[PDB]
């Protein structure tokens, strides 16, 4: 149900000996482009019919406008 | 006790003459406590310890 017979070495250290927080703000530069230069064909995939969808609705909608006034 | 002195009185004669003791050489490198740990699986042994 749960085993896995298994053979490793493992180190760790106490809570109380690093730094918590500063590992957040550390390289911002570096880890947003590499979140958008991976992630940029999933976000035409999404936001690209929905943008040309909106466009033919206001095209369509300011040509029965114009052609109802006299 | 007094038959043992004059014996090394005249036996250890010719050992070093450097005056550094044990006591500069503990302060000038100390032991500091880490909390840490290892762990070392093998699950083929039969007994943990």
């Amino acid at each position: 149900k749960g085993f896995v017979p298994m053979k490793a070495v493992t180190y760790g250290l106490s809570p109380f000996q690093q730094k918590i927080m500063p590992g957040l703000w550390k390289d911002l530069p570096t880890k947003i482009h590499h979140k958008v230069s991976e992630n940029w064909i999933s976000a035409t995939l999404l936001l690209g019919p929905l943008v040309g969808v909106y466009s033919y609705v206001q095209n369509y909608q300011e040509k029965e406008k114009l052609s109802h006034r006299y | 006790h007094e038959d043992i002195v004059e014996q090394v009185k005249k036996l250890f004669t010719k050992l070093s003459t450097d005056p550094t003791t044990a006591s500069q050489l503990v302060a000038k490198e100390p032991a500091i406590f880490t909390g840490s740990e290892v762990r070392m699986l093998d699950d083929e042994i039969p007994l943990a310890q």
